[PDB]
């Protein structure tokens, strides 16, 4: 529902989504999505799991 | 001018997208089940 959805905002009225009570199983974004830019801040990528 | 100890060249194709994880760290598909470069890493990367 998030990076599947069916049209985005404007980036002026951009959109904004709580998400909780989750398991973030991010590997199941392998088989269909495909990530020019993937850049994480206060946080190592392979710590995420 | 330097001269090299133990020389190794690796080969391979991939996609465009996935250029970027052919680095030490860099989680992903191609990083986690097909190449990974180690932390402690002396060489140099080139793709075209
Ligand atoms: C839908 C919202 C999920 C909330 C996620 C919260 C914390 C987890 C943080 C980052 C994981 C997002 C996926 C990273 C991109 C996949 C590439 C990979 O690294 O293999
Ligand atoms: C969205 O639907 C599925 C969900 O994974 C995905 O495989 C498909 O490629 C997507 N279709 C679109 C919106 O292009």
């Amino acid at each position: 529902e998030v990076f599947n959805a069916t049209r985005f905002a404007s980036v002026y009225a951009w959109n904004r989504k709580r998400i909780s009570n989750c398991v973030a199983d991010y590997s199941v974004l392998y088989n269909s999505a495909s990530f020019s830019t993937f850049k994480c801040y206060g946080v190592s990528p392979t710590k995420l799991n | 001018d330097l001269c090299f100890t133990n020389v190794y060249a690796d080969s391979f194709v991939i996609r465009g997208d996935e250029v970027r994880q052919i680095a030490p760290g860099q989680t992903g598909k191609i990083a986690d089940y097909n190449y990974k470069l180690p932390d402690d890493f002396t060489g140099c990367v080139i793709a075209w």
